[PDB]
């Protein structure tokens, strides 16, 4: 079988590519919003410390 | 055996329109039309 | 006649124009305006016929054949030999009307043409919710062994709008293509309205399943073959144009009580 | 067994260097190839030459230079990650201890067994310009896999663009038959009278064709029902050759109409 | 030379006009496969034609040269060698070969070369130089439509 | 060799992934992309034709439209929705004092999933939904973790405002999802979670925008009347009133057990 | 045997029986309706276009 | 075959000979006794002292007399019915193998009980049932008709033995000698 | 006049093979060879180049890598001065280029004969391989140099040029592109001995007795499917002419039938002498 | 000769990147006409000059 990840764009659109080796398969997590390449679509980036977003409304005031 | 004449007799057939249609059309076209 | 080959686009057709010349509707969602290749005519495609289109220039090349997507494609028998009409009984009342409005022309579609008298195209299925059955409307299709479509109501809108009255116009279709066909649709309410239709607007448009519906509808139903069945709840509200003899006739309501 | 597969790209991209050194047939060209080596079926997508360099009078003398073939690794990382070194080849048509004894040099940078190549400059004979050898351990001997040329939808019609019915097809089928006539009678004429070579191995083999007019006499009473197909084939043949007289007969009314509007 | 290197070619070969020097034909030839140019290897090839005319088939052996060649520009001066030299009193194997190589040869400038070539062997003839080149006028070709245009004036001048 | 593997990770394009509609010909299928549109896609001799057929998801490519390799069918991967999270706190002693309706719940849960053969041999047909409603504060919650200590098989958590996420068709397609992985991923349960909302008459004051909601409606009454195999799937749906809940589930044929615990 | 259930032939003779495939013929559309339907078109493509 | 490996003096190569002699009595398989005469053992050894049992073998095979073989072997191996069984079973391989290219120039594949009987010196009761035997153990491939006294075999296993089909190869190749002209040249003139 | 690269048969399916890999993914790379301005123009061997952070740009040239690359072919014999740069763009298909625009003006000042060969459509062969070129004009306002000398100009006929956004300004000042291919001796000999419309060569009764023995059960089916769909377009469109007269009122349908069942009646012919063909010739 | 080269002919028109659809909004002196485009949005374009 192998080890691969499935990703889906921005766009709508799902991509298929082999496991990269920036990234390890722990570190993975399914559904997840991840740094992709804007042409060959492979996973380089990691998630940088926050799930989707604050959407609109937020207070990050402490 | 008999197959091989249907062949001959189709070509044959096909010998006779191979050639035929330019009689009428020599009088025609070096004529002048309107 | 081999450059294309195999990467073609799939498409529709939609009007003609010039000759050799029309505009097709392609699956990307742009409509484009090409030409029609020298080996094709016209006269040899339909008007709900599909035909393959060039990967960039999305030109006509090749008719498809009388096959497409159709939600899961369903060749009308899959696992139907399981129940039978014997399973659900006390529906001599209801099923009478049935069997004259699908079993007899289904079997034989002269007994109308010598009556003079124009067979129902439309079965309608009434009653406050909970009826049941899912049994009798299979059970015709495994007795008679003949074809059966079902698509439910919620499975007419693609994920894209444009492929919305492209699907629409194809679960008619194929029903006629290959043997005689019985159409079922579940729950189409969703859809038919009584002037509140597409929840007073929504989205962009959304109206383009009810249209392909009521068009599609007259041109097919000539043969008196395929038959269309529509099992609705009651909101109390309904289409009237649907139910104009023009369209759509035989309407049965679940005996109550 | 094993299966080769090799583009046309890589076949000639190595007859281009031969003539670009100005190699006569007193040197010859050495080069390494480039491919998927693990699968059943060996595919060559690369190849690069190397400065061989090697003595007309001595097969042991030749020169080999892998600081050229560490460094080609390298440069190869950065334009494509995914070919590996599968083997090398080499030019000429003769094979003498200079080819025989670097089979093992480039052991050690490839992971599979090397693939030897003859690459013939002057194409002579049949197809294949290009013969894929493989060596075994166990008693060496060069064995020939199944090579093929292949390629994807782009690299197959390139070369149809830059080089641009039933009776020639048949024409290639007399060939195939002086192919069988001209390949037995002059090996096994080597092996019978004078000079036999040490065999009863090979012979093995060669009697494996000759037991299934090279096949069996034994079916020829039931050859009859197997011809019987092809009486068949002339059943309705006899009517296409008729159905040719339908537009025929139909081409008739248009020579008749331009009688009549004549 | 890129510039004045054709116009080597095109002097020597006004001056070898008629018979000619035979030496000059196969030294002619030999730089033409050596040095591989674009305008010199065409220049030679009208130089070629040029000490060809008059010697009708005593040129016959540089014109088998050209037509066995799969070079475009040896190709091109092939048809033109073989108008010069079968020019005035015509020959039916001049015509077969010129027609020849207009169809099995898919060069555009070298169809369109060989359709000119047919007006300078049929000039006697004028009555047949227009059904032969209406007949290749109705071909897919655009060359061979421009090339019979032309060669239907030479002769109808 | 792991920093020379980043750059052959790299190395490597994207792969479109499509699920096969309709069978052109041999090598010629339809296969719909996941963003809408459908090609006409070949084939390759690493894959098998038998598995191509419809109803099947294959890889396609993003270059020239063709099948490279073939993937298990999976129709949306969204992970947090079909794993529950499942960490054993409260058991079955800890839902204690329900005891009356605790051994109502195994009978129709537990032994169907254990030893289905003892609904067959008196041929009832096993119960596909079970509703638990009741006063709030009552564990209604806790039951989900209480049963899903125990039988440890799979469970879908669908809450009722999680899957209105307004979209185009996809509304209608989040039902078909959990039904779809119910044959690969084994019957087991499938829970919902405080649906107040699709069980709506909805009169149409414009709706504002919830007509996607409808054909939410729609898409869960046609599946338990629906055709395919069913019953043993459990569905498990909660609510804080049941009124609020269709009129259509409520009634037989769909929802055929109704829990309360006062 | 008449009826087309069990396919076979028997002898009255010696009181011998015979082997009988059911199909009685292989493929028989193919030139069937090629012979008559040509049979019939082939006068069809003449009529007056003679006279 | 291997001449620098196994490196051992003239008497153990007498020994190991002796081994190589006692494993083929109880087994057909790898060609035959014949298959050490090209091989270096055979041509080792000395031909007396019950060293010559694969010399004697080669031709028993061509007579068909056990008694020879048995007169000059021990009771230890000539207890056991297995090496008479083994012993004429490549006696009838040599024939079985004849049906296709032996003898017979013009290839016809065809074998009789009464052919095989004066070759195994057996009635045709015995020969009906051996055939089954030989090709049950995986030797050839084929059917026999006992109707009308025929044997029909392929030939499949290759022997070590030369100069028989070695005439025949070229004879064969000989009709598509004649077969080059009228196809040759009529398909040239089309 | 203009330069009018001409490419060898293994340059131009080197430069297609390094932008195999993705549609929106660019590569580059690097041209060499010896050759005259005036008109012919020749390329040795072609090497790819890494790419950088900035995909296709200027600075994605790595002299360390370029240095290396000559040294390993000045030992095959391919080493030559440095004619310019080819680059493999993304799948935007619009002009060109989506990312160079004055990186050409900047390889003049190293090579004023430096050209930039790019491929807009990706990769698309059906009967042709289109290859794009470029040329730097510098100021094209009033007398710079005659480019409508050396092959094939004054083209842009209409809005029609190419991709047809073009026209005639096509990208800077009309650079006029023109692309011609050659072959040599050595390269003419292989394509005829490997590919010409498929490769037959290597073995010969295979491929006669494979492609009947896959399609026996095909064959005896397709003689008999295509038989029914012969007549079938027979039965349809001839029945409207048969009289002297009108009847159907046919116009295009006598004319449907006959070039449709053309090849139909000749395909026949064929796998009638193949079928035939085959199990004749000797074979005892 | 003909059918080949209108078959050459109808080639080029295949491989034309085609057109879209629109329908005429409102036309100034300009001679530029505003054409609705279905699929996409609102677009003013430039008469031909043999219109």
């Amino acid at each position: 079988v192998g080890k691969a990840a499935v990703v889906k764009t921005s766009s709508r659109q799902t991509v298929f590519l082999p496991m990269v080796g920036l990234v390890d398969p722990d570190k993975l997590k399914p559904n997840d919003l991840v740094g992709v390449n804007k042409d060959s679509y492979l996973i380089l980036d990691t998630l940088p410390s926050e799930f989707d977003s604050r959407v609109k409304a937020m207070e990050v005031d402490e | 055996q008999v197959f091989d004449e249907r062949i001959k007799f189709a070509n044959q057939l096909h010998d006779e329109y191979l050639v035929s249609m330019r009689y009428p059309e020599d009088k025609k076209t070096q004529q002048n039309e309107k | 006649k081999r450059i294309q080959s195999v990467p073609l686009v799939i498409g529709q057709f939609l009007e003609p124009i010039d000759q050799n010349t029309g505009i097709v509707s392609s699956t990307t969602g742009m409509s484009y305006v090409v030409r029609i290749l020298s080996t094709l005519d016209r006269e040899l495609l339909k008007p709900s016929m599909s035909v393959a289109l060039h990967r960039h220039s999305n030109a006509l090349v090749d008719i498809l054949p009388p096959d497409s997507d159709s939600s899961i494609s369903v060749m009308g028998e899959n696992e139907k030999p399981d129940v039978t009409y014997a399973d659900v009984g006390g529906l001599d009342m209801q099923k009478q009307e049935i069997r004259e409005a699908v079993e007899l022309p289904l079997v034989q579609a002269d007994l109308y043409e010598q009556i003079g008298i124009d067979p129902p195209r439309g079965v309608l299925l009434y009653g406050p919710p909970g009826t049941g059955k899912t049994m009798l409307v299979k059970a015709v299709a495994n007795s008679t062994k003949a074809a059966f479509i079902r698509v439910n109501g919620s499975e007419f809108v693609h994920k894209y709008l444009g492929e919305g009255p492209r699907m629409v116009r194809d679960v008619f279709r194929l029903a006629r293509e290959n043997a005689p066909s019985i159409i079922f649709i579940d729950e189409v309410d969703s859809i038919a309205t009584k002037r509140f239709d597409a929840q007073t607007g929504s989205d962009r448009e959304v109206q383009r399943i009810l249209i392909e519906l009521l068009t599609q509808m007259d041109g097919f139903d000539q043969s008196t073959n395929v038959k269309v069945i529509m099992a609705t709840n009651r909101a109390d509200t309904l289409d009237p144009a649907l139910l104009r003899p023009g369209r759509l006739d035989r309407k049965i309501e679940f005996p109550s009580l | 067994h094993e299966k080769v597969t090799i583009a046309p790209l890589v076949l000639l991209s190595a007859l281009d260097h031969y003539e670009r050194t100005q190699t006569k047939e007193n040197k010859r060209c050495v080069g390494v190839i480039l491919g998927d080596a693990n699968s059943s079926t060996i595919r060559v997508t690369n190849s690069f030459a190397l400065p061989f360099e090697e003595d007309e009078k001595n097969s042991d003398v030749w020169f080999l230079d892998h600081n050229y073939i560490e460094n080609m690794n390298e440069m190869c990382k950065k334009i494509n990650a995914k070919e590996k070194l599968i083997g090398w080849y080499h030019s000429g048509p003769k094979l003498r201890a200079s080819d025989l004894k670097i089979n093992e040099l480039f052991k050690k940078y490839t992971q599979n067994n090397p693939l030897l190549l003859i690459v013939d400059v002057k194409q002579q004979g049949v197809g294949l310009p290009t013969d894929a050898y493989v060596a075994i351990e166990q008693e060496k001997t060069f064995l020939h896999l199944p090579c093929t040329i292949e390629a994807e939808e782009a690299e197959e019609i390139g070369v149809e663009h830059l080089l641009r019915i039933r009776l020639t097809n048949q024409l290639k089928s007399l060939k195939g038959l002086q192919s069988k006539l001209k390949d037995v009678v002059e090996y096994l004429d080597k092996v019978i009278n004078k000079e036999l070579p040490i065999n009863h191995t090979i012979l093995g083999k060669l009697q494996d064709v000759f037991n299934l007019n090279n096949l069996q006499k034994a079916l020829t009473v039931k050859t009859n029902d197997e011809l019987m197909v092809i009486y068949i084939s002339n059943l309705v043949r006899s009517i296409i050759a008729f159905d040719d007289l339908i537009e025929n007969k139909i081409q008739n009314k248009k020579i008749q109409e331009q009688r009549v509007k004549d | 030379s890129a510039t004045s290197g054709e116009a080597a070619a095109l002097g020597m070969g006004l001056c070898m006009l008629g018979t000619g020097k035979p030496e000059a034909i196969h030294d002619m030839f030999t730089y033409s496969q050596e040095t591989q140019h674009g305008n010199i290897t065409r220049g030679l090839a009208v130089g070629l034609a040029l000490i060809n005319y008059g010697r009708q088939e005593l040129a016959d052996d540089l014109i088998t040269k050209m037509l066995a060649s799969d070079e475009s520009l040896l190709r091109y001066g092939g048809a033109f060698t073989i108008a010069l030299a079968y020019a005035g009193t015509g020959n039916n194997s001049a015509v077969k070969r010129l027609l020849h190589v207009a169809v099995s040869d898919s060069n555009d400038d070298v169809r369109r070369a060989a359709v000119i070539a047919l007006g300078f062997v049929l000039l006697r003839d004028y009555t047949t130089v227009p059904r032969i080149v209406q007949l290749l006028s109705k071909s897919h070709n655009a060359h061979v439509r421009c090339g019979t245009a032309f060669a239907l004036g030479i002769a109808c001048a | 060799d792991k920093t020379e593997n980043d750059i052959k990770a790299l190395q490597s394009i994207g792969q479109l992934i499509g699920e096969v509609m309709k069978e052109l010909s041999e090598e010629k299928y339809i296969v719909k992309a996941s963003s809408g549109p459908r090609y006409i896609v070949g084939v390759r001799n690493s894959v098998d034709r038998s598995k191509l057929k419809k109803g099947v998801r294959v890889t396609l490519d993003i270059t020239t439209l063709t099948i490279m390799r073939i993937l298990p069918r999976e129709t949306d991967p969204l992970v947090y929705n079909m794993t529950s999270f499942e960490q054993g706190e409260i058991t079955f002693d800890g839902i204690g004092g329900l005891t009356e309706q605790i051994r109502e719940l195994r009978e129709v849960i537990e032994l169907p999933l254990k030893n289905p053969e003892i609904f067959q041999r008196v041929g009832i047909k096993p119960p596909k939904g079970v509703l638990l409603y009741g006063p709030p504060g009552t564990g209604k919650t806790l039951l989900a973790k209480a049963v899903a200590a125990t039988i440890g098989a799979n469970f879908i958590f669908s809450p009722a405002s999680g899957i209105v996420d307004k979209y185009i068709g996809e509304s209608a397609r989040i039902i078909r999802e959990m039904f779809a992985y119910a044959k690969e991923h084994e019957p087991c349960i499938i829970f919902m979670d405080e649906v107040d909302a699709i069980g709506g008459r909805r009169f149409s004051e414009g709706t504002s925008a919830d007509r996607e909601i409808q054909r939410t409606l729609m898409e869960l009454l046609t599946q338990m009347d629906g055709f395919d195999n069913l019953g043993q799937t459990k569905i498990i749906m909660a609510t804080n009133r049941p009124d609020t809940l269709d009129p259509a589930l409520l009634r037989p044929g769909r929802l055929d057990r109704k829990v309360e615990i006062p | 045997i008449l009826d087309k259930i069990f396919y076979g032939v028997l002898d009255q003779g010696n009181g011998w029986l015979y082997v009988y495939e059911t199909p009685n013929q292989d493929a028989t559309y193919d030139s069937a309706l090629e012979l008559v339907g040509q049979l019939n078109k082939v006068v069809d493509q003449l009529f007056e276009k003679a006279s | 075959t291997l001449e620098p490996s196994t490196s051992i003096t003239l008497a153990e190569r007498q020994q190991l000979a002796y081994d190589l002699s006692i494993s083929a009595l109880l087994g057909d398989k790898i060609y035959n006794f014949g298959e050490l005469l090209h091989h270096p053992i055979m041509e080792t050894i000395v031909n007396d002292s019950n060293y010559d049992w694969l010399f004697q073998l080669l031709n028993a095979l061509t007579v068909g007399d056990f008694d020879k073989f048995d007169s000059l072997i021990k009771v230890q191996i000539s207890k056991i019915p297995i090496l008479a069984q083994h012993e004429s079973f490549l006696r009838q391989k040599i024939c079985l193998m004849t049906l296709i290219e032996t003898v017979f120039v013009k290839n016809i594949r065809m074998l009789s009980f009464e052919d095989i009987s004066k070759a195994t010196h057996l009635p045709k009761d015995n020969v009906e049932h051996l055939v089954m035997r030989a090709i049950s153990l995986g030797l050839l491939k084929g059917s026999i008709d006992q109707v009308n006294e025929l044997v029909t075999i392929s030939w499949v296993q290759p022997r070590i033995i030369s100069g028989d089909q070695i005439t025949k190869m070229k004879d064969r190749l000989v009709e598509w000698n004649d077969q080059v002209e009228k196809l040759g040249k009529k398909m040239e003139a089309r | 006049t203009k330069e009018t690269v001409y490419i060898s048969s293994i340059a131009l399916l080197k430069m297609l093979k390094h932008g195999r890999a993705g549609v929106p993914m660019e590569v580059m790379g690097l041209m060499l060879g010896e050759f005259v301005d005036d008109y012919t123009v020749n390329v040795v061997d072609v090497f790819a180049m890494p790419q950088s952070g900035t995909g296709v740009s200027v600075e994605a040239v790595d002299d360390v890598f370029q240095a290396k690359m000559m040294d390993m072919l000045k030992q095959t014999g391919r080493d030559q001065m440095v004619v310019g740069w080819y680059h493999s763009h993304p799948g935007f298909g619009c002009w060109l280029s989506s990312v160079d625009v004055n990186t050409q003006k900047s390889f003049e000042q190293l090579n004023s004969r430096a050209v930039a060969v790019v491929v807009d459509p990706i990769q698309s062969v059906k009967g042709k391989v289109v290859i794009d070129a470029f040329r730097l004009i510098d100021t094209g306002a009033l007398i710079n140099n005659l480019e409508p000398r050396q092959t094939t100009s004054n083209t842009g006929l209409l809005n029609k040029a190419n991709i047809q956004a073009l026209i005639h300004g096509l990208n800077r000042h009309y650079y006029s592109l023109n692309i011609d291919y050659h072959k040599t001796a050595k390269e003419t000999k292989m394509l005829m001995n490997l590919h010409k419309e498929q490769w037959q060569s290597g073995l010969k009764m295979y491929d006669y007795e494979e492609k009947e023995e896959s399609n026996l059960a095909a064959t005896k089916s397709m003689v008999k499917i295509a038989e029914q769909y012969s007549k079938r377009i027979e039965e349809e469109k001839e029945l409207t002419e048969e009289e002297l007269k009108t009847r159907y009122v046919g116009r295009q349908d006598p004319k449907k039938h006959l070039s449709e069942t053309a090849d139909e009646t000749l395909e026949n012919n064929i796998v009638s002498v193949l079928t035939a063909g085959v199990n004749s010739v000797a074979i005892k | 000769n003909d059918k080949v080269r209108f078959i050459k002919d109808e080639l080029r028109l295949l491989q034309e990147p085609g057109s879209y659809v629109g329908e005429v909004i409102k036309i100034v002196s300009d001679k530029k006409v505003l054409v609705k485009v279905q699929p996409e949005g609102k677009y003013i374009v430039d008469v031909a000059k043999d219109i």
